[PDB]
């Protein structure tokens, strides 16, 4: 693999060890979450990041924090402010786009 | 019925 793949790769384990329950482990789907696909329209998760990244798809940085920051967005469009998943969803945004700028 | 099928609260 390549450098920036050796670095994203560092990047999304660190990021997933925010998310010890795995809520986004994988793709949110219609039965596990009444709506979602009339809701979120550009769907994503940490297991579509990895395979990006082992597939060599992302240029850049830019390009990996857009889909981690699309992650997260999504579920604080989805999810309520007051639930497990909103409030998480905005702890690792911050604590990760601090992570990766450091 | 907006939100996840379980609390979360594993």
């Amino acid at each position: 693999s390549t450098p920036i793949q050796q670095l994203l790769e560092h990047f999304l384990r660190q990021l997933q060890r925010k998310d010890p329950h795995g809520f986004f482990a994988f793709p949110v789907t219609d039965a596990i979450a009444p709506g979602y696909s009339m809701i979120i329209k550009h769907p994503m998760d940490f297991g579509t990041m990895k395979d990006k990244i082992v597939a060599n798809e992302y240029k850049s940085v830019t390009e990996f924090k857009a889909d981690f920051k699309l992650m997260c967005d999504n579920a604080m469009t989805y999810n309520r402010p007051d639930t497990v998943y909103y409030k998480l969803a905005k702890k690792i945004l911050h604590a990760g786009f601090k992570m990766m700028s450091k | 019925g907006r939100g996840k099928g379980g609390k979360g609260l594993g």
